[PDB]
């Protein structure tokens, strides 16, 4: 049946070439014999034997045969290496994890300079990126690491998470300890700069506001290579961490040692004011340092910029596939 | 989509080990020795009562699909909870695992365990996830009995001990062979019905429609008595065979 | 990790802008050219002009201004970099020493903005009160110029008007007074704010806002004499102040979009403009005076003057001259007449300054047997379209090949004696129902002409529908001769085919030498092409005749000669084909991984694929499989212009930020990942966008061995009319080189104060990286042109290090031989 996974055998796909460098295995992009349907292979390698199957593989099987939405990347099935079938032991073959195959990804699209995202386009994005996170919040699922690179997207304009690597399960009434580095430090909440191992759904909002602010900028917010350079950014911009905002702030573990050069007023609205006001709004909501205090997806969701998109229209961004040829 | 994961008490006379040889009462005393192993072992560790648990439903799962004649239990046991911990986000390292089953096993018994026990251990993974269909996300009648119990009203303390051995009910169920026979949701029912009979307790008073005699469809939809009967038999079974009697 | 060398062989010829004044004496009138990157300093004579200084400057010059604030005697000059360097700068000169004064300098970058798409605009208040800058989309920067502000530090104000085409500093306002035209989805608009500098924002402008043409271009700002502005379209130019509004709209610049004015006469009354086509006009501002002594425009008027090179900017100088200046063509002096001559021109030509024009492709050919090397270059474009014959002369001879049509590649066939072209002209949708071409060229004057008859898509039943006035690209293949450079044949290719790849060569067992030709049929409606044809030509006695055709449903973008076969990119698949003994072409094999395949590159077999957007890409043919393996990508997104391969490891390449890259195999076996992954070992801001990458050198009249410590030679041709050229190092010369660098960026005084280690640092809206891997050749040949004093305090403390030891002091005699030895590559 459909359901039988690991021992279909990736003779059945025509490897087309290597996508991209996966953590746990490279990527490759195949097209299945059978059906013609381009897919994506991720390699799982268990002859390293460490640690036998890598737990990063491990949390993207368990979720994403849980978690089904039309911006959720869906995994097809997990086939393997041809088998040696006389002694187990002696078999160090490697499972692939089969993925839809999703034309570009946002990163790609920003560094090669080939997309103009017009409001109407950015509606689009951020309400699919944002309903599906909504409905893995909603599931109790966080996904840890948001970035440009795990966003994907079809030339049809469908948006598809595909970060479920770093993924665990929040419990609301029972907080126990959790790994405090888990994000991309340009998309990292202040949280988790100031070392807070108990965390919220809401460090990935943070993450994805860095988005909207990046689709209106074309360039990251917060580029910085270490640390304290970007908490100092962030208060540049936020403003700096302390009581008056952020009361919960002396109980984060550095809030004494990590301190901004100066305590700076919040000056988001000024520096984005060529942002729309629906769109400066989401921003300066989920931008906020304080993790209780920023809005969650369903609230992102009934927002005056995102509640009145009709997910049908589904513009397509503009690549200039012929133009950039000369 | 998703596999089938239930059989019924018929066709586990056609498990592989009952083909080789293995008699019924055998077949079940390994399938105790095992789930207990894997219990005991990962006791004497950290480990939440729910990765015990999912280490259980893969090694019996597992000897639905091969033999025991062919797959030292102990070692698969030890494998499942390997893999449990990772899939649990309550991981260990598989010479840690080992170290604390040596403890616990006989020297004949570490014997399965081959010349190179970690070795053993590491390998049946590759088996032990095709098997189980890499589906790792399992769901235990822990959650339920507690889901189910929030929502009765009551004295406290006669609720507490509804909840006590029932839950004591349910790390015995790991043993049998229901974990492969009932969803977790009716377990979580039975071994409440089962409770409330020993505690001469009526449950559909705690409930919010206090006359409806079924209390349990409120919780879990198109479920007969027929089978709430047969695992509290299956259950009490285990205690009547052993010198062990109810909790009580 | 990789070492290795990048030099100028000529500098960037296109003129990007000019201005006039008195920038070197009160009493002098200047003209300030700018070339990427260089400032041509001129005093402008009665016969021409005579040059005074050159600088370069560690930038690509976005703003050049001049004024005069008050209490200074002479103009001062303002250059803001595109990569937001800002300096205010001076002329001094003591006798026969001549130097340029930083008189404030900062980085206006900011932390958060939008780039907006029509470019950094910079103008300047006319009582020199304050420099405005339009870097980002919604906002507005102020520079105020205060004599204490010698950092250049500025303020934004909120910009409503987030899509601005255009602004100046009006003249006449009682304060500083800005007006623009700007774009909202109601059409274009003009409106006019008021700047102040105490508030730090906006107040309301002196005049209503009016919705223009839609597609107003530019705005003028006219003198107090009349004061207001005026307006320039496509169809229209209007003029507004306060309550006055006129509008002409004369027949004649319909034809022709208006990219360049300039203001002749002081008061305002006459006003330069020039157009794409080349057309150069007179707008006059007919005044009537009213009787109460005000001065009234009473109408506009267009007049037709002549013809020019398309010009990037004009300016004005003195009496009938103007100059020229050109970015797609030869930039010029021309004398504009009273009375126009026979053919009814008022402009007659005085001088030709070359330009290289954008270098579209080239090739290297020993044109004479020499031993040494010619370059042969696709230059200019539109009617300023040529060949360029480049060989080394101090200086570089350079002969010109009028084509008036768009030259697009070129390949030396050596068998036939002449070069193979490729070319596109302009003709326009007439009352015939076919099209017109505005002049004849290169394609029209062949001796010999053909046109291809293929049926392949002839079947068509796709409707595109022509309006008449509409542009149209003809494309062709010419056969010119390398002695005479007559065009010998043009071959036309078939309506909305365009000619893309060009390669001559020999086939399989097949002894004959063919022209091959790739093209991709574009049509409008299409965002990627999905037809097109390989054609094989073959010129013989001075006729073409079309050998074999094969279809394919994509673009052949690039094509190469590889062992025998042809390898062709088709979009994203990648192709190699076999000429089989019945004389056409046979697919062998394939690769799909790639976005869009526009540069193909071979060496033995290995190919070396550059994509649009996933950088380069390193394939195999296995020839005892008979298809292609990859064997290692850049997983890093660049956005590719032209790539090269060095030798077989070191791979470079081009990015469309004007940036150069050079990747290697990781080469170490510990895992098949380290080997698939290339490595990015060197990052290089040229400042230049490169077209085109070509294994050569002209420098090849020595051909000789002992002349050179860099080994290799990689010429390219960028848009700026640039060349280059790229060669390798060993460890121990780049060490010693690098650190030299380091020890000349502490002596040498950069103009406006640029950290030379920041220009050449990787550059995109995204990243920034400091430089690695390549050594400024340009920086190493400025050591020859330092003072004594200056080149001993460079090799102070320097400890050269080599292979076998050799740890020792060099001094400063010792390196003017070095950087002599490294001046002969070019
Ligand atoms: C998210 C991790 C990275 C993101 O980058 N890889 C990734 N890119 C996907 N799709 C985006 C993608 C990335 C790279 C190319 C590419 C590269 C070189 C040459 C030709 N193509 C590509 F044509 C498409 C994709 N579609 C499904 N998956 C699964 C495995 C989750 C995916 N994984």
């Amino acid at each position: 049946t459909e359901s039988d996974w690991g021992k279909r055998c990736v003779d059945k796909f025509d490897i087309i070439g290597i996508i991209g460098e996966g953590t746990y295995g490279q990527v490759y992009k195949a097209k299945d014999k059978d059906t013609g349907e381009l897919v994506a292979l991720k390699k799982v390698r268990l002859d390293n034997e460490k640690e036998g199957f890598p737990i990063t593989a491990i949390r993207e099987i368990k979720i994403l045969r849980q978690l089904i939405h039309r911006s959720v990347v869906n995994m097809k099935e997990i086939v393997t290496d041809k088998q040696d079938a006389l002694d187990f032991k002696k078999d160090k073959g490697a499972f692939y994890l089969v993925f839809e195959y999703m034309d570009h990804d946002l990163m790609g699209l920003l560094e090669s300079g080939l997309v103009h995202f017009s409001e109407d386009h950015i509606k689009s994005f951020m309400k699919q990126l944002m309903e599906g996170l909504e409905y893995c919040h909603k599931k109790n699922f966080l996904h840890r690491d948001i970035k440009c690179s795990n966003i994907l997207l079809n030339n049809s304009g469908q948006i598809k998470l595909a970060d479920f690597g770093l993924a665990r399960l929040y419990n609301s009434e029972e907080s126990r300890p959790y790994t405090n580095k888990v994000i991309t430090l340009w998309y990292r909440p202040p949280e988790l700069l100031l070392g807070e191992e108990r965390y919220t759904p809401a460090i990935d909002v943070w993450s994805c506001g860095c988005i909207l602010g990046e689709l209106f900028t074309k360039k990251p917010i917060f580029q910085a290579n270490l640390e304290l350079a970007q908490l100092e950014l962030i208060s540049r911009l936020c403003g700096s961490p302390c009581p008056a905002v952020w009361p919960d702030v002396i109980r984060l573990p550095y809030f004494n040692t990590m301190k901004p050069k100066k305590q700076y007023r919040r000056r988001l609205r000024e520096e984005f004011s060529f942002i729309p006001s629906a769109a400066l709004d989401l921003l300066d909501h989920m931008l906020t340092l304080d993790p209780s205090k920023r809005c969650t997806a369903e609230q992102t969701l009934q927002s005056d910029f995102l509640k009145d998109v009709e997910l049908s229209k589904m513009a397509p961004p503009d690549l200039p596939h012929w133009q950039d040829c000369h | 989509t998703k596999p089938c994961w239930y059989w019924d008490k018929k066709d586990l006379a056609h498990t592989p080990s009952q083909l080789e040889g293995l008699d019924p009462a055998t077949e079940a005393r390994y399938r105790r020795e095992g789930a207990r192993f894997i219990f005991d072992v990962g006791t004497r560790l950290g480990l939440h009562y729910d990765t015990l648990a999912t280490g259980i439903i893969y090694f019996h799962r597992f000897y639905m699909f091969h033999s025991f004649k062919q797959f030292p239990r102990y070692v698969t046991g030890a494998c499942c909870l390997f893999l449990a911990g990772k899939v649990e986000e309550t991981p260990k390292k598989c010479k840690d695992i080992i170290k604390t089953a040596r403890s616990l096993l006989n020297d004949v018994q570490f014997g399965q365990f081959g010349d190179d026990p970690k070795e053993e251990v590491m390998v049946l993974e590759r088996i032990l996830l095709q098997t189980i269909k890499f589906d790792l996300q399992v769901e235990h009648p822990y959650q339920f009995l507690l889901k189910y119990a929030k929502q009765l009203k009551g004295d406290k303390n006669k609720i507490q001990k509804l909840v006590q051995m029932a839950w004591t009910f349910v790390n015995d169920s790991l043993c049998t062979t229901l974990s492969l026979q009932w969803e977790p949701e009716i377990i979580a029912v039975a071994v409440m019905y089962l409770a409330g009979r020993l505690c001469k307790f009526e449950i559909q008073e705690w409930t919010s429609k206090p006359m409806y005699r079924r209390w349990w469809e409120q919780f879990v939809q198109d479920v007969p008595v027929d089978v709430l009967e047969d695992i509290c038999h299956q259950i009490l079974d285990l205690y009547s065979q052993g010198k062990q009697q109810m909790p009580h | 990790m990789s070492y290795n060398y990048v030099v100028t062989a000529q500098k960037p010829t296109a003129v990007n802008g000019c201005v006039t004044g008195h920038f070197t004496s009160a009493e002098d009138l200047n003209l300030l050219i700018a070339k990427n990157t260089r400032l041509e300093i001129y005093v402008v004579t009665a016969e021409g002009l005579r040059p005074v200084k050159e600088v370069g400057m560690y930038g690509k010059i976005a703003v050049m201004e001049l004024f005069r604030p008050k209490g200074e005697s002479k103009d001062l000059l303002f250059i803001l970099t595109a990569k937001y360097n800002a300096c205010i700068l001076e002329y001094k000169q003591s006798g026969e020493s001549i130097d340029i004064i930083t008189r404030a300098h900062g980085n206006v970058q900011d932390r958060i903005g939008r780039p907006s798409e029509t470019g950094i605009i910079g103008i300047i208040d006319p009582e020199c009160r304050m420099i405005g800058l339009r870097l980002y989309d919604g906002l507005f920067k102020v520079i105020p110029l205060d004599r204490d502000n010698k950092e250049l530090k500025a303020f934004n104000i909120r910009l409503e008007e987030l899509h601005v085409i255009d602004v100046k500093f009006l003249y006449g306002c009682q304060a500083p007074t800005i007006c623009f035209v700007y774009q909202d989805p109601q059409g274009r608009h003009v409106k006019t704010y008021e700047v102040s500098l105490r508030e730090k924002e906006f107040n309301k402008g002196p005049w209503k806002q009016e919705n223009v043409e839609a597609e107003a271009s530019m705005v003028i700002a006219v003198p107090e004499p009349f004061g207001g502005a005026i307006i320039i379209g496509q169809e229209s130019i209007t003029y507004h102040n306060g309550d006055k509004y006129l509008a002409i709209a004369p027949p004649i610049i319909k034809q022709s979009t208006i990219v360049c004015h300039n203001r002749v006469d002081p008061n305002g009354s006459r006003y330069l403009l020039g157009d794409m086509e080349g057309r150069l006009f007179m707008l006059l501002l007919e005044k009537e005076e009213q009787m109460d002594g005000t001065v009234t425009l009473k109408d506009l008027r267009v007049e037709l003057l002549g013809e020019t090179s398309i010009a990037e900017c004009l300016t004005y100088l003195d009496n009938g001259v103007v100059f020229v200046g050109s970015r797609l063509g030869d930039s010029q002096l021309v004398k504009l007449n009273v009375d126009s001559n026979e053919q009814g021109s008022y402009v007659v030509a005085m001088e030709t300054f070359t330009n290289l024009g954008p270098i579209v492709d080239m090739c290297v050919v020993d044109l004479e047997r020499q031993g040494q090397g010619q370059l042969v270059t696709c230059s200019g474009a539109f009617k300023e379209g040529s060949l360029r014959i480049i060989r080394n002369g101090q200086k570089l001879h350079i002969r010109t090949v009028p084509l008036y049509e768009s030259p697009r590649k070129i390949c030396y066939q050596e068998v036939s004696q002449c070069f193979g072209v490729l070319s596109s002209r302009i003709e326009v949708q007439d009352t015939s129902g076919g099209t017109t071409a505005l002049r004849p060229s290169a394609s029209t004057q062949a001796l010999s002409s053909s046109v291809s008859s293929s049926k392949l898509f002839s079947s068509s039943t796709a409707p595109h529908e022509t309006s008449f006035g509409e542009e149209v690209e003809v494309h062709n293949l010419l056969i010119i001769d390398q002695h005479t450079f007559e065009v010998l044949h043009a071959h036309q290719f078939l309506q909305n085919e365009y000619a893309l790849s060009l390669v001559s060569c020999k086939l399989g067992k097949d002894p004959n030498t063919y022209f091959i030709v790739g093209t991709a049929m574009v049509y409008p409606e299409e965002a990627e092409p999905k037809q097109g044809r390989i054609v094989v030509f073959q010129y013989s006695d001075g006729k073409l005749q079309t050998v074999a055709e094969k279809e394919v449903k994509g673009a052949v973008y690039s094509m190469v000669e590889f062992n025998g076969k042809l390898l062709a990119s088709i979009n994203s698949t990648v192709r190699l084909y076999e000429w089989t003994t019945e004389k056409e072409l046979r697919t062998e094999c394939n690769h799909y991984n790639n976005i869009m395949a526009l540069y193909l590159k071979t060496k033995g077999d290995f190919i070396l694929v550059g994509d649009l957007m996933r950088s380069v890409l390193l394939l195999a043919y296995k020839p005892m499989e008979g298809n292609f393996e990859e064997i290692a990508r850049d997983f890093n997104p660049n956005w590719m212009s032209a790539v090269e391969i060095l030798d077989d490891d070191n791979f470079l390449g081009a990015e469309n930020a004007f940036n150069l890259f050079v990747c290697q195999k990781d080469s170490a076996a510990t895992t098949d990942e380290e080997r698939q992954h290339l490595q990015e070992v060197g990052l290089f801001h040229l400042g230049e966008f490169v077209n085109v990458f070509c294994h050569g050198s002209l420098v090849m009249q020595n051909l000789g061995e002992t002349s050179t410590p860099t080994q290799g030679s990689v010429l390219f041709g960028t848009v700026n009319g640039m060349i280059g050229l790229v060669t390798s190092l060993s460890e121990s010369w780049y060490n010693l080189l690098l650190d030299m660098q380091n020890r000349l960026n502490k002596v040498i005084k950069s103009v406006g104060k640029i950290e030379h280690s920041f220009w050449r640092s990787f550059h995109t809206e995204r990243k920034t990286e400091p430089a690695t891997g390549f050594i400024d050749g340009d920086l190493i040949e400025s050591f020859l042109d330092i003072s004594r004093p200056k080149m001993q305090e460079v090799v102070a403390n320097l400890q050269y290090d080599d292979g076998s030891g050799m740890k020792r002091e060099a001094t400063a005699d010792d390196l003017i031989k070095v950087v002599e030895e490294l001046t002969r590559i070019h």
